[PDB]
This record gives C-alpha cells, structure tokens and sequence, in this order.
C-alpha cells in the first residue's frame, strides 16, 4: 500500500526512483566535432579544475583546511553577483579536500549542504540538515531538538562537519532564528561545525541582518569579482579543449559582448552554444564570427520595434496619440480621455475613421497585454490611466523607419 | 435547431431575432458551440428568463448537459465550481468535491466520450459582471473553458454591461458579443397584449357583471386600454415587468364604467396620473420622544446652519459635519427648559444613530474622546413636521 | 432531400475546422523548426535547454507547441524516451498546486493515483531527489509552462528556480518550455532566475501584417479542401489518436464532398473574395485586428447564418456581420433608456459643458431638470422618487460612475463622450420635439 | 390581529421570480418586537407550514456570514422542530437538504430582518438577489423589521433591486397607545393593592 | 562593466543637473539611451536594462525601492559621487558624460 510506502520513504529506506529510458542513449563514436564542442559548453559540464579561480581557490582552500586541522570551527561568507564560479569553487575545495581525507592526508569530516532557495520555509534548514545526517525526515521541532542535542553536548570523538549555506538571503526573515541558529552553533566548543555561506549581495551581513547575527558571522570574508572579456575567453576555449570548431575572433566577440553587460559565464556558455546550433544548420563545420553575430543579436533580444512595426493600423494611431498626448500635457501618465480626443484629431489628419471608445477600449487592452503600454482594468473606461511602457521614439523609429 | 426556435418564439413575443441567433450559434448539439456568449441588455429586456428557457428546452430535447448560475451567491470560487460540477457531472450525490480551478477542468476532462453520441455543454452565468470583483482567473478561464477542457461547451454570461467593462490588465478571449435591444411602444404593446386570454379568463371568474363583461371585454378594447396605459406611462419606463404590474391594476380601476354602466379616458386619466406618482414602488408618520425630537432638529440646524452663523444664532453642496458637543450646545439652546444631562439623553444621540437618522461620516472608534464628526440624514420637510408637532418653529432659526 | 444535408456537413465542417483543428498552422517556418530542434534534441541526446515562446495574445503560440509534440510524439523515440508534463499559470496558482501536478504527471512514487501525500516541502525535497538521482540514462522530462508570467508571481520564484536549476546540472535532461503573451517577461524574474535561464526567446509576431496574406487566410480558411489532403490529415489525425487536446479534435475523415461540390464552393468563395465590398469588411477588420482569432470569430458568426435557404456565402452577409462588429454598443444601451433618464443624461452632459467636466451630484442634476420639467408639458408631473430610480438606473448601468456621504449626495463622473450623447439623439425612436430642442441649448 | 395577518400572509403563499416580502411597520424600540417574531415563530410552526430563521444584524458584517448564518438557521430550525460545520452551510446544501426532506411533502422559508436600518445596505441587496434567484427552486418569504417608515425601505433598495421585491405592509400599534393601554388595564386596575 | 559604467554615469548626470530625485527605471533608461547613442555604442533595451541595475544594486551601489511595474522601479544613489567617480576609474569616460547635459 501507497501509505507504507511514504512511511518508508520518511524512514529514508526506499530510494527516490526515476524512470529509465527504454532506447539506449546515443554514444561518443557517432558524435560529430560540432556536437562534442555543444556538449563541451554545456554549463552542466563543470571542470575539474576551473579557469581563472585559483586565488579564490586557495584562499577557501587555506581556511577550510585550516579550520578542519585545527578542530575549532568558525563561519566564512562568499559573495559576488551569479555566474562568477562561487558555488563550483566551493564545491571544489571540498571535493579535493575529501580526497586528501581519502588518502588520509586530513582528518576525515562530514560535508552537509543546503540551499536557500530548495526551501519553503526557512524552518525546513533544520529538516534538510537533519536529513543528511540519518535520512530520517522529521518535523522541525524535532529535527531543530535532534541538532541542538548534536552540536551543544561534547561527545567524543565528533568528526568535523561542513556546512554550505547556498541562497543566504533565503534564510533571513524578519525574526532571524534560523540564521542565528546556524551561525551561534560554531561559538560553541563542544560543536566543530564550520560553516560556509553564499549569497550574492556583498553588503547582506550590514543591510538585513541584525548586530549579533553580524557580530557572529565574523569579516573572514571573500568576494567574486566579474568575469573581465580576457577571462571570460580563457573559460570557454578551455571548455572546447584542443578543437578547431571554433574561430578564434567568434568567442572574443562573445566574451566582449557579455563581459561587458553582466560577467556571467552561464551567458557566455549558452551564446556559444546558440552560435554552434546555428553552425550546425548552415551545413558548416566551423562557428565564424556572422555566426555569432546572429546569436548575439538572438539572445541579447530587442524586440519592441518589431512589435510595434507589427501592430494593426489602429494600433498605431493609438500609440502615436498616446505620445502626442504625453508631449502635449508633459506628464507620462496620461488619461484614456485626452488619448481618445488626440486619437479622433490623428485619425482625422490621417484620412481613417476611428472605431468607437468601446473598440479603442479593446485596443488599449491588446496593447496592455503584450505590456507595449501599461493601463489599468477597462471599469474605469474614460477616466483609468495610461502609461507608454515603450519610449516614444521607438514608435518613431518604428513608424517613419 | 429549428425545434427549439419552433418551441421558444410563443413564449417571447418580439424576440424573435435573438432566439434565431442564439438557435445559430448554440442550438444543434451536434455542431460545435463557440467558446463565450456574452448576451447583454437593459433590466427587463429578458435575459434571465430566455436563457432559463433555452437552457432547459436544450437540456429536454437534446443531449446537452446544462448549469444556470448567479455569480453573487458566489462569494467564492469554490462554491460556483461546487454548483457547476454538480450539474454538469449529475448525480455524483455528496461525493462531491472541488478543491480549485485546476481540478474542476481535470474532473470536466473525464467527462468526454465518443462523438457518435453528440454531447454538449452549456453554462449560463447570470449577473456576470460579478466575476470582475472575483479571484482574477475566473474570467479568463471561462472564456476558454472550451480549449482546456477540449469538449464541446459553451460559457454564456449575463450582464446589463458591455463587454468592454470586462478587459483586464491580462487580455481575454474572444467572445461573440449580442445585444437584447429593449423594446419600442409597439413591442411593449404587443408584449402587454399577448396574455389577454389570461386577463380574459382571470375577469370572466371574477351575475349581471359577468354577462355585461363578456360582451365587450375582447381584443380591441384590451388594446385601447392598452394604447391609453403606455400614453402615460412610457414617459417614465419603458420596463415590461413594471409596466405589467401597474396595468393589471389600472385594469381593476378602467373596467368600472363598463361593468356598471373616448368616454373612458378621463376616468382613467385619474387613476392613471395617481397610480403614476408610485411607479417603482412595489408596495400591494415618524413617531418620536420628545427629547428624540429636539435631539434631530438639532442636529438638522448643526447640519445646516453654516457652523460660524451659531454665535450669531444661539447666544441670546451637502449636509455639513458636526460633533456631539455642538448638537449637544444647539440642544441647549433651543430647548429653553434646560433638563439636565443623564444617561437617557445620550443614549438618544446613539439610538438615533443605530436608526439610521444621524450618521458617522468619521470617527467612530474615538467616540467618547471628542474627535467624531457625525451628520444628519433628513429633509427639511420631515423636520417642519416635527417642529409642527413639537410647537418649536425651524424657520426662524433657519 | 439531398441538397439541404451537403450544406448542413459543410456548415458542421466549417465550424468544426474553425473551433477545433489545435494541431495544423500556418506559417512560422523558422520558429517551428526552433522549438522541434530544441525538444527532439532535449529526447534524444539527453540535452537540458530552456525556451521562451513569446508574442501578442492571438498568434498561434499554443497551436505551435501543439504542432510540434504532434509531429515528435508518434515516433517512439520521441515517445518512449520522454514524459511532457503541462502547467498552466491560470490553473496552477501556486506552487503547491503546481508542485503536486507535478507529482502526479511524473508518475512519481508517492502520487497513487492522483492523490499525493505529504506536505508541500516534502513534495519539493522529493521531486529535487528524485531529479538530482537521474542522468543521461533517465527519461527527459519536458516541462511547458502556459502563462509564464504568472508563475513568476509566485512567492520567491521557487518552482521557477528548481526547474532552471535542474536544467544547468548534471541531472535528468529537462526542458523548461515557458509561454507566455508579455514581450519584457524576463525583467520579471530574479537575478538567479534569470542567470540560469538560458536567454533563447522565440518570437511569433503574425506574419499577416500585409492585407493580402488577410485575404489569403480568409480563403484558405473557407475554402473545401482536396479529398487526398483530408486523407493526409485524417492519417495524422489517426496516429495522434493511437498513443491532451487529442480525444475531442477535428477528425476530417468523416467529412468527404463530392468534387462538383468543392469546385462550386470554392468557386463561389474566390467570386466573393474577388469583389469590392467584402475586401471593404475584411479591410476594416485588418485595420482593427491582424490577429487570426478576431478573423475566426467574424467567420464563426458568418458561418452560422448558412441556412438551407440561403446556401451561399454573399458580400451583403460579411457586410451585415461586419457592421454587427463595427457598431458602437453604449450608443445602443442609450437609446433603449426612457425619455426621463434621456433627459436626465441630457442635464448631465449641460453640466459638463458648463463646469468643464466638473463632477456632478442628484441634486444639482435634479436642479437643472427641474428647471426644464416645468416648463416642459410633457413631464411637469413627475416625482423626485421618479427621478431618483431613474439616477439609480444610470448609476448601475454604468453610464455613471462614482468618484471612487448620502445617496442623493454622492459626486458623480459621466461615462460618456459628448459625441455618443449627440448620436444618441439622433438614433432615438420617437423622442419628443421639446427634448430634442432642450438637446441643443 | 397583526400576528393572524402575518400568519395568512405567509399561508396565502405557501397555497401559490419575485420573492413574497411583508415589511412590518413596527416602531422605535426594537427590544420589545423579539416577543413578536417569536410568537411568529410560533404560529407558524403550529400549522407547520413554514420553518423559520431569524437573522440578527450582528450576524450579516458580510454577505458570506449572512447566507452561512440563513441556512444554518434553517438547518438547525428543522433540527430543532422534531449538525453541520459553519463553514459548510451553503445555499446548494439548503437546496438538497430541502428536496430531502420536504419535495416530496411545500412549506415556506420565513426569514425574519427584525433590525432592518441596522443591516448594511449592500449586504443586504446582495442576499435579497440571492433569495430571488433561488425563488421556484426554493420558496423564500421575508418577513421585515422596519421601525422608522417606508421611505427607508423605499430609500435602501435601488432600482435592481426592488424590482424583484413584492411587498405587503403591515402597521403594529403606537408605542403611546400600548401604554395608554396598559397604565388604564393594569395600573387603575382595583384588583391590585 | 560597460553597461553598468555608462548606468552609474547617467545616474550621476541626472542627479547633478536635476534636483528632483526619484528617478524611475524608465526615465533613466531614456537618459541612458541617448547617452548611448551618443557614443554610437549599441544600448541595451529596457529589459536587460533592469537586470543590469538589478546587478549593480547588489554592491551596494544603488537601492531599488520596488513598485507595481518594473518601468515605475525608484533608483536611490547611496554612495556619494566622489565614492563613484573613484570606482569607476574612468574619468575620461565620466567626464565626458557629465558634461552632456542636451541628452537629458
Ligand atoms: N571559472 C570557470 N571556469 C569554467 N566554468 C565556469 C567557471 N565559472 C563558472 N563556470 C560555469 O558556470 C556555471 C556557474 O554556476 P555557479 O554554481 O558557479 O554559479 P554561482 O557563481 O554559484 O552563482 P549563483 O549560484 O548565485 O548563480 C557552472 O555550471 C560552471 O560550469
Ligand atoms: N419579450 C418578452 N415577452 C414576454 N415576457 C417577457 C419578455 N421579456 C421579459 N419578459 C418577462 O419579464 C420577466 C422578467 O424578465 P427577466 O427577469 O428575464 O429580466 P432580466 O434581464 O433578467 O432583468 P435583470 O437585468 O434585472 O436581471 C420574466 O418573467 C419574463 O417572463
Ligand atoms: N499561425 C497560426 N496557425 C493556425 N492557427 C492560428 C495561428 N495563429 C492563430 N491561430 C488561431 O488563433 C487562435 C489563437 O489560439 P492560440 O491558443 O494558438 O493562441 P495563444 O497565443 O496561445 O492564445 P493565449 O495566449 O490567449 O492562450 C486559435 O484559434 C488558432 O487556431
Ligand atoms: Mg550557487
Ligand atoms: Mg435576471
Ligand atoms: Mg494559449
């Protein structure tokens, strides 16, 4: 029965299945050099040595070994904005650090992990940290019980364990208890957790975190600076290895064209790809630089000028009046009422007749929908407000040009 | 299709060209229905009634599973799926039970069958500009309750708006648009003269009365009557309810020298212009303590009388606010007996207020602490009235 | 009789490929190639993507991905290999919902039969556990995502993280399939959501901005097709049957005309389309609406008038169905208002004239026709408890609105424009002289 | 005598959409008037040709408890004559409750408004729509409580609403001829010392 | 980066020559714009716009009090100018924008 079935599924016996694939799945030998580079820039592909990371490695290398050597336990926070290599630096370290404890170079220690945004409530921390203790999943209460008699009371030998926070932010609420909990667990000398914490704001401890949460989250602190257009190339020519699939000008394009938005590597990784996936339907074998063009022009997308190039007649008398309207008061927020008398004077001008305002109703409405201009709910007719989502000289771009 | 047109045209005179429609869109229940009708109109114009009827006469001679609503006892969308489930899924008894929007369309997808049967649906949600107030994914998914849960359905909506009340900041489905014109004299008059038998057969029950009514009480003299009623009385409504209920009653009133013994029109131009005066009430001396009594025109005077002017009055556009304390000082001043403060006084400020004479424009959780502001709630001529009763003259203090 | 019945299966054809028919479209050859390149690379080579389908509400964003799994999915590669699981931002308002939905497509081990157990982060851990235990041999899921913009009106984007998330770690090979109408969607999510979203946006602007691919459509649309392509259609539409939009669909393969009845139909559908006046109704529709479901709502209303006594699609009834679409209808509920209630909106509009659009009241609108009424000889004997109904009968027609105190008392808005007042006098059966000469001063 | 009026009243429709309606012209003190509902009460569950609920305006803030609160009391009316969770009484459960027990029976739904100017206004119109979309399914009479005059009830009910309304007035005696009554029967009374 | 280099310039440009400073996301994306097209560099549209000072929000920088729409989102400058100017390191750059006031 189903019911036994969760039953052991809290007990942690029975292992979350996943179907399997009935056909084989496709093998290296049939790949082509296009298709080894597309699945060599895959962002899943993570490497086991990662580019242009070292310091940051060997700085959470030094305190993490440390802090396992010394038998203590402390916090550390890790910051920067997303794609910078935070949380595969970290899992890195710890993945070389449980190699030497392998080989018995270190003292061997549990790795507990957690992530702030896998969570529905802060109070689950306690259940998924707990989870990965015994498999047993519990309530928090119970779970929040269990760890506290772990970490306050001494029982030799403790092993030293590990905690990776992901998602920081996640876990503050307006109370803090869970936060607290997990940094105050350290202070105590009878628990040797060490705790590693990531998140993305570098001012996150002095904004929304109170004075002792801050106090006890200490200044060992490490910060992931953006990739620059000369890093940004070396990870992906390390990521197509010693092929010639790629043009050495087409990933200087990409690192230079997203380096200089956001510094992410997950954009770069997924313009190459788009670049290789319009290669490959080309029937070339080579990514040249129009290639990479067409990508760029794909995935950084602006594409508001073709919606409004691509609205009916009416509709763009409607956005020609809603402008004419904001240049005529000043104000940007404008009445259905004045964009109704400028609409009837345009369609004058322009040889047309308009439909009624029950119909202009309508096409306010289209156009708030694809969010071309931002109005409110149509019971207010006459008298609700209109905003120009799009700037007035792109329906001047779109509508001469 | 054409039994039902056949079917409703006797019972709605003058409607014949929205039947013909509604029978070309959602009459056949082999052919497919269109997503969303919206029918609107003005009251009266028979909205409610035509549907109720097109409803059940689908329901009787075809395959068509059918669910009338009213969109205010749903307070809640749970409670209108409930109502909608239990009548397009019959006789599922108390098993009943829907959760959200998502398992209603998961239990009307198991509904479908084969097509050599030719099922249908049909929903008719009357009073619909209700389910703009609603939970936001209401409208939208009615609209399209034909592509989720791929089924032959049509969602019907009953309002006395345009659509285009109805747009939301999202977007919405098509919809096929259809308007219940309200009728003319002509119409109203045919619609008037279409239960004559009824009134026939209701008078000739209700004995020289009888055989002087049965030998002229026939078509043309209920059609005079008629013309005569709607003369005076489609100035004022051109509503067919309201209008059928003032004329069985004029009716009583005309019939009077015909059954004792033009010639007629100024004996119901009387009654008629009397009975017009009370057109839209539906129906087949305020008395006060005395103290009640100088505590409201009080209050009338704190409401009017401008309240810079009460130096100049008491010493010895719309009703203006005022405090306890100055009804109370305008209390004092006009009584000229000065009875002292007790519990009853006060308590006749608060009961006047729970009978809705005075109000709480503001205030009302500060009202021993002296920040309320109350107002009052009548006229001039109900306040002559009392200081007629009273002995006390307004009109000087006015 | 025999010809009155090959009407009534045109008729039931017409409709039925208007209505229903969710699998063929029209158009979008790039796009469609983009979307079946990216899920048959997702089933096949065990590749995790994401997509956006993005456009104005009416073009065929539903119709495309409905397209595209009906030419993957009778494959058996397709098939076999992959599980689709749909989410629809209307009906899935939470994540809970969402969540459990979820559970119960995926077959996981504690759904049984449509009834999950567990609470909502005992869901979540046990679907991220079961998607972090699988890999390449596992089978792809395919996530699609219909009213994207709802989901990220969710508390903390979380269903929106976890399935981004899945998709840039070595785990099952999911494909996140957003669609949805806004055209700046990806401002709405978080900087972590939008870093691991893959930023690949496929845009379907309606490609029948030229009034001659209107017309085109319009043809197309009414015309009787070749009995071999309804063969074609109705192998399709068999194979789609054999392993969701597919038990109620078109079926063409009941339908078969004669050829003499094809070419009549067809014939009479180009002479029509060839003249003035129907390119006059189609011309006033593609200047309101390029969007094809505004034209298939007109041929839905055209259709339906093919009575056995009338068999022919003329250009009188697409001008007849064409003025039903192009009238104003508050002028029509004016004109159904009684001569009071005109005479009332009539003090209002004098009111707004004179104040300039100042805000009105039952009394001052009371005043103003008082001081018509008696020197009117036709409504010197009216009430105020008359009028009053009256008021009350603008106010909850909503040809008044309030600015949002006592219900004689309370300011008002009119909801109307001068010009549908002015042609409301016009219209109006049998208005009294006295009125309409008070109308115009 | 008003108390035999109101009971014929509601009688003479259970012997027969709009709702039937009977606003009972009763005066200021509305204390003294729950004797009266309760001896209609009475009366009519005497002949039982109607089961009775009495919705206090304390119970109706919003149109959710007023319709929870009416068939609640209906409910537990017939309960009591010869039980359900608050937040489960809907008005389809008073329509199968209804066909269970008295479809094959048609006694009437009195529900009383003794404080009529109490009431919210909206609220109100909202349950006066409900009662009269639910009339032929399920017989609704409402019997009222107004103490000040007719111009209220003709004042609180729009044009939509009263359109569905029938209403029979009905007029109780002056509160200054009850005591005029009582102080010349009882306080001049000999019998007493 | 470029981006966020050519956002901090216009927003310290708009809070220089303007003493109204509830500056909109939309009324700094136009500023930002033509302050691009300017230099003839390719600018962004509003979408990747606000993802863009969405990551400058995150040094510190700038507080993004949140509203109903994202065009209607109020930047608030919490670092004084001379901080800005310092971090940037780009004076040739900024120099050049803040002395552009016809673009405003
Ligand atoms: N220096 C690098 N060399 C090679 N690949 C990298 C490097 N940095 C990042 N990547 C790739 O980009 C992806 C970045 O994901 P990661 O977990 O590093 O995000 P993050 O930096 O932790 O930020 P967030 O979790 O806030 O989005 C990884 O999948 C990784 O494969
Ligand atoms: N054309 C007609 N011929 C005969 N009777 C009619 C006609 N129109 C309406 N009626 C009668 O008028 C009565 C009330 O009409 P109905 O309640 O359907 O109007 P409604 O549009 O529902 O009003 P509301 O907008 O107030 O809900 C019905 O009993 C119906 O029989
Ligand atoms: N390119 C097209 N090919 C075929 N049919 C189309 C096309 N574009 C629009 N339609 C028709 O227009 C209507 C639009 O429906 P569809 O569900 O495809 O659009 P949608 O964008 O998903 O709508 P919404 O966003 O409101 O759900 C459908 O009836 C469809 O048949
Ligand atoms: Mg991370
Ligand atoms: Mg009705
Ligand atoms: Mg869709």
């Amino acid at each position: 029965t189903p019911s036994q079935k969760m039953k052991k599924i809290r007990a942690g016996e029975l292992s979350p299945s996943m179907q399997q694939r009935t056909d084989l799945p496709a093998k290296d030998s049939s790949k082509s050099e296009l298709q080894l580079a597309r699945e060599q820039l895959h962002v899943s592909v993570v490497p086991k040595s990662l580019p242009c990371r070292e310091r940051e490695f060997e700085n959470i290398y030094a305190f993490l070994e440390g802090k396992i050597q010394d038998q203590c336990g402390g916090c550390m926070y890790v910051s920067g904005v997303p794609g910078t290599g935070k949380t595969a630096t970290v899992t890195g370290v710890i993945r070389t650090l449980q190699r030497m404890a392998k080989q018995n170079e270190l003292p061997a220690f549990e790795y507990l992990e957690i992530n702030g945004m896998r969570l529905t409530e802060p109070r689950q921390a306690y259940v998924q940290i707990y989870k990965q203790l015994t498999g047993k999943t519990v309530s928090w209460e119970q779970a929040h019980a269990l760890l506290e008699k772990r970490f306050t009371t001494p029982a030799p030998r403790r092993v030293t364990t590990v905690l990776l926070v992901d998602e920081l932010d996640i876990l503050c609420n307006r109370r803090q208890d869970v936060v607290y909990n997990l940094l105050d667990w350290p202070t105590k000398s009878a628990a040797k957790l060490v705790v590693v914490t990531i998140a993305n704001t570098m001012d996150l401890p002095e904004r929304l975190l109170m004075g002792k949460v801050t106090s006890r989250l200490g200044l060992t602190r490490l910060t992931f600076q953006p990739y620059s257009h000369k890093q940004l190339q070396e990870i992906v020519t390390a990521r197509l290895g010693g092929s010639e699939t790629f043009k050495g000008e087409a990933v200087q394009l990409v690192a230079r064209k997203v380096a200089a938005v956001s510094g992410d590597a997950r954009r770069a990784l997924d313009i190459c790809r788009r670049a290789t996936e319009i290669a490959d339907t080309a029937a070339v074998k080579c990514v040249t630089m129009l290639h990479v063009q067409q990508a760029l022009a794909e995935m950084i997308a602006s594409a508001k000028v073709q919606a409004i190039r691509n609205c009916s007649r009416m509709e763009q008398i409607f956005l020609q009046a809603i402008a004419a309207e904001v240049t005529r008061t000043g104000v940007e927020e404008t009445t259905f009422m004045g964009v109704y008398q400028q609409v009837e004077t345009i369609a004058a001008f322009m040889g047309v007749t308009f439909p009624p305002p029950g119909r202009a109703l309508r096409l306010c409405s289209k156009l708030g929908a694809e969010r071309l201009i931002i109005s409110e709910h149509s019971r207010n007719d006459l008298f609700q407000k209109i905003l120009l989502n799009v700037s007035a000289d792109d329906i001047h771009y779109a509508l001469r040009v | 299709m054409e039994a039902i047109c056949s079917s409703l045209e006797p019972l709605f005179p003058c409607r014949e060209a929205a039947i013909e429609t509604l029978g070309e869109l959602i009459g056949d229940s082999s052919e497919t229905y269109p997503s969303a009708i919206y029918l609107f109109g003005h009251s009266g114009t028979g909205k409610t009634a035509l549907t109720r009827a097109f409803l059940k006469e689908c329901g009787k001679r075809q395959n068509v599973r059918t669910a009338h609503l009213n969109a205010i006892e749903c307070y809640t969308t749970k409670i209108m799926l409930e109502i909608l489930l239990d009548s397009l899924a019959p006789d599922q008894g108390d098993a009943l039970k829907v959760d959200n929007m998502l398992d209603f369309v998961e239990q009307l997808r198991r509904q479908a069958a084969t097509r050599v049967e030719d099922q249908g649906f049909l929903i008719a949600v009357d009073n619909a500009e209700r389910l703009r107030d609603m939970d936001a994914n209401v409208l939208p998914v009615l609209l399209r309750l034909q592509e989720l849960t791929n089924l032959n359905l049509c969602v019907i909506l009953l309002s006395q708006l345009p659509f285009e009340k109805f747009y939301n900041k999202t977007g919405l489905s098509e919809i096929v648009c259809l308007h219940l014109a309200q009728y003319n004299k002509a119409e109203t008059q045919r619609i008037l003269g279409s239960d004559f038998q009824q009134v026939r057969n209701q008078l000739l029950e209700q004995k020289k009365r009888l055989e002087i009514c049965q030998e002229a009480v026939t078509e043309d003299f209920y059609n005079n009557y008629l013309n005569l009623f709607l003369s005076v009385f489609y100035k004022a409504c051109r509503d067919v309810p309201e209008l059928q209920l003032t004329a069985r009653k004029c009716l009583s009133t005309y019939l009077e020298p015909v059954l004792d013994g033009s010639r007629l029109w100024r004996h119901i131009a009387g009654p008629l212009r009397s009975a017009l005066t009370q057109i839209y009430m539906r129906i087949e001396s305020l008395e006060l303590p005395y103290y009640a009594k100088f505590l409201l025109i009080a209050a009338f005077l704190a409401s009017h009388n401008a309240a810079k002017q009460d130096k100049r009055l008491f010493v010895k556009l719309g009703p203006k606010s005022f405090s306890i304390d100055r009804l109370l000082a305008i209390f004092y001043a006009i009584l000229e007996e000065k009875v002292g403060l007790t519990c009853n006084l006060l308590s006749q400020i608060s009961t006047l207020v729970h009978l809705n004479l005075l109000s709480f424009v503001s205030g009302e959780q500060n009202i021993m602490e002296g920040s309320a502001r109350l107002q009052c709630t009548i006229g001039l001529e109900f306040v002559l009235q009392i200081g007629k009763v009273v002995g006390f003259n307004v009109r000087q203090y006015l | 009789p025999e010809a009155d019945r090959e009407l009534v299966s045109i008729r039931r054809f017409l409709k039925e490929r208007l209505q229903r028919d969710y699998t063929t479209l029209r158009g979008y050859a790039k796009e469609r190639s983009n979307v079946r390149l990216l899920l048959q690379r997702t089933a096949e080579m065990g590749e995790s993507n994401s997509l956006l389908l993005l456009g104005p509400r009416g073009s065929g964003k539903t119709t495309l991905i409905n397209s595209v799994l009906a030419d993957l999915l009778p494959n058996k590669s397709f098939g076999e290999n992959t599980l689709i699981v749909h989410l629809d931002g209307n009906l899935h308002t939470d994540d809970r919902v969402a969540l459990k939905s979820i559970t119960v497509q995926m077959q996981l081990e504690n759904a049984a039969d449509g009834k999950v157990f567990g609470s909502f982060a005992e869901n979540l851990a046990f679907l991220l556990q079961c998607l972090k235990a699988g890999g390449k041999h596992s089978k792809s899921v395919i996530f699609i995502l219909e009213e994207f913009d709802l989901f990220c009106a969710h508390h903390n984007q979380t269903l929106l993280y976890n399935l981004f998330d899945v998709s840039q770690s070595a785990q099952a090979p999911i494909c996140v399939l957003g669609v949805t109408c806004r055209l700046d969607v990806i401002e709405l999510l978080e900087k972590r959501v939008k870093s691991r979203f893959s930023h690949r946006q496929v845009f379907l602007f309606p490609s029948l901005r030229r009034f001659e691919d209107y017309v085109d459509l319009c043809r197309d649309l009414l015309s009787l097709p070749t009995g071999n392509s309804l063969l074609l259609a109705a192998e399709k539409i068999y194979n789609l049957q054999n392993i969701y939009f597919s038990r109620n669909h078109f079926d063409p393969g009941e339908y078969g005309f004669s050829p003499r009845l094809r070419d009549a139909w067809n014939k009479q559908i180009c002479k029509v389309l060839a003249t003035q006046q129907a390119r006059s109704t189609l011309q006033a529709l593609h200047d309101f609406d390029i969007s094809e479901a505004y034209l298939k709502n007109f041929l839905f209303r055209l259709v339906a008038h093919l009575r056995p006594q009338s068999p022919h699609i003329t250009a009188e009834k697409m001008a007849a169905v064409g003025s039903q679409f192009e009238g104003d209808d508050k002028i029509e509920l004016l004109c159904g208002l009684s001569v009071l209630e005109l005479c009332l909106i009539i003090a209002i509009k004098h009111h707004s004239q004179i104040y300039d659009r100042d805000s009105f009241n039952f009394e001052i609108i009371y005043a103003r026709f008082s001081k018509f009424a008696k020197v009117s000889t036709t409504m010197q004997a009216v009430e105020r408890s008359i009028v009053l109904k009256a008021f009350e009968h603008l106010r909850i027609a909503e040809l008044i609105m309030p600015l949002t105190v006592q219900k004689e008392f309370e300011m008002h808005k009119l909801a109307l424009t001068y010009s549908q007042i002015h042609h409301c006098m016009q219209r109006y059966q049998a208005l009294p002289t006295e009125v309409a000469q008070w109308a115009q001063s | 005598r008003t108390l035999e009026q109101l009971v014929d009243f509601v009688v003479g429709q259970a012997e027969r959409e709009v709702l039937p309606t009977a606003a009972l012209l009763t005066g200021i003190n509305q204390p003294d008037h729950l004797s009266q509902f309760t001896a209609l009460t009475q009366r009519l569950h005497a002949q039982r040709a109607a089961m009775v609920c009495v919705l206090q305006s304390r119970d109706c803030a919003t149109l959710k408890a007023a319709v929870e609160t009416l068939v609640f009391g209906l409910v537990e009316d017939n309960a009591e004559v010869e039980r359900l969770r608050r937040s489960q009484c809907t008005m389809k459960q008073l329509k199968s409750w209804y066909t269970n027990n008295f479809d094959s029976e048609r006694r009437q739904l009195v529900v009383i408004l003794p404080d009529f100017e109490c009431f919210n206004a909206s609220v109100l119109q909202d349950l006066i729509l409900i009662l009269s979309a639910h009339c032929g399914s399920l017989p609704f009479v409402l019997v009222l409580g107004v103490a000040t005059a007719m111009t209220a009830v003709h004042g609180t009910l729009p044009y939509h609403v009263s359109s569905k309304i029938r209403l029979r007035v009905f007029q109780t005696q002056a509160a200054p001829t009850g005591l005029n009554e009582v102080l010349d029967k009882v306080l001049l009374s000999p019998k007493y010392a | 980066p470029l981006q966020q280099k050519l956002m901090l310039c216009t927003l310290v440009l708009m809070l220089r020559n303007e003493r109204n400073k509830d500056i909109s996301m939309g009324r700094l994306h136009e500023v930002y714009r033509r302050v691009c097209a300017k230099r003839n560099i390719l600018a962004l549209d509003q979408a990747e716009f606000t993802g863009t000072v969405d990551l400058v929000e995150t040094r510190g920088i700038l507080r993004i009090m949140r509203k109903k729409e994202p065009r209607l989102h109020k930047v608030l400058l919490q670092w004084d100018e001379e901080e800005v100017h310092a971090a940037l390191s780009d004076k040739q750059l900024i120099a050049s924008i803040l002395s552009d006031t016809a673009c405003l």
